[PDB]
């Protein structure tokens, strides 16, 4: 169990083991969402200044 | 994400240290 646990620990501290890859496709969504909101803000603001 | 990952890893290394003290008591148990 030492072999297995430290193999997973130093195979994970790079970023490849399952647990850290189940929280990374759950936070990239949050960042993508915030960025989409920023873009929509600017889109509405500029098309307001235009008119 | 940095804080969250390394926080959970601090917990899992307190797990590994749990097993450290485990084999401490089994260290004296093999010294027996």
């Amino acid at each position: 169990q030492l072999v297995r646990l430290q193999t997973e620990l130093q195979m994970c501290l790079e970023g490849s083991h399952p647990e850290l890859q189940v929280y990374y496709s759950k936070i990239a969504a949050i960042r993508d969402y915030k960025l989409h909101r920023a873009y929509q803000r600017q889109k509405y603001e500029l098309s307001c200044i235009n008119t | 994400i940095k804080l969250c990952k390394e926080r959970l890893y601090s917990s899992i290394e307190q797990k590994i240290k749990k097993l450290q003290e485990e084999r401490l008591l089994m260290d004296v148990a093999n010294v027996h």
